[PDB]
């Protein structure tokens, strides 16, 4: 994601 | 009567008398920053603030809060971001912020603004709040890197971001915590935050015990292997791993 602290 | 505290996660709480129903409605209901200090005082409804002033919670005896209301007229109420409007009143900062952080120039390289503390705290310290428009990972997902320099994940549906040109802080001030700059050795982490005025959010609390005027930092955690990330940590990263 383009995003900041997805949780994978 | 008997008073009742309601402690989040995060260490916030919502405090007061409750009503026949145990909910927190009333006119002399408060919510307490989790410096156990700071309080914003007044009528909330099944514990939303609807009118919330300025207090310091000065002392508590048998289990009921004493406050001083703060001079001035600053009042808050719930104003949770939409997808379209991050805040009714994008000037008027938090006051629990406003006494933790300031933004400057960062003093890591061509990174432009950071965070930074105004004061020495310890670790496990809510510093900052993260709020931003409440968009959807697709919309965030299926555009370019350059407008997403400001997107955190909230959960598995909501993405909050600050898009321009509310990341410039004579737009919005608010909240602090898209200041943040990344670091893989960072002094900061996210956490989740229930705010009385921003809802459910993010904010940035420190790891560690950390001086006054330093930089605050959070690693990004972009994927590195679905990396996934834009240039500048595409680079960082690899500095970072070859340190290792
Ligand atoms: N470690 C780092 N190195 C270089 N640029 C960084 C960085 N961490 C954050 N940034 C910059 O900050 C942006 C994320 S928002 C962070 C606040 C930003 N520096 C500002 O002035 O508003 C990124 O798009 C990138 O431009």
């Amino acid at each position: 994601s383009k995003s900041k602290d997805r949780k994978y | 009567h008997g008073v009742c505290w309601i402690y989040y996660p995060d260490g916030g709480s919502l405090v007061g008398e409750v009503n026949e129903d145990g909910e927190m409605t009333g006119e002399k209901i408060a919510y307490v920053y989790p410096d156990e200090r700071t309080a914003l005082y007044g009528k909330f409804i099944d514990g939303e603030m609807i009118e919330g002033k300025l207090a310091t919670l000065m002392s508590t005896e048998e289990g009921r809060p004493h406050f001083e209301l703060m001079p001035g007229n600053s009042v808050y109420h719930f104003d949770k971001s939409t997808s379209s409007c991050i805040s009714t009143n994008a000037l008027l900062p938090d006051p629990y912020e406003s006494e933790r952080v300031y933004v400057a120039e960062s003093l890591i390289s061509s990174a432009g603004e950071g965070l930074f503390s105004k004061v020495a705290v310890g670790p496990n310290t809510v510093m900052s709040f993260a709020n931003g428009v409440r968009i959807t990972h697709q919309e965030v997902d299926s555009r370019d890197w350059a407008l997403n320099g400001n997107t955190l994940s909230l959960d598995e549906e909501t993405v909050i971001d600050v898009p321009e040109p509310y990341n410039h802080v004579s737009k919005y001030c608010a909240s602090l915590g898209h200041k943040a700059n990344h670091s893989f050795t960072p002094n900061c982490i996210y956490d989740m935050f229930v705010h009385p005025r921003f809802g459910p959010i993010k904010c940035i609390r420190t790891l560690r015990a950390v001086e006054a005027d330093e930089e605050l930092t959070v690693a990004y955690g972009y994927d590195h292997s679905p990396p996934e990330a834009p240039e500048w940590y595409q680079v960082e990263l690899k500095a970072f791993q070859a340190t290792q």
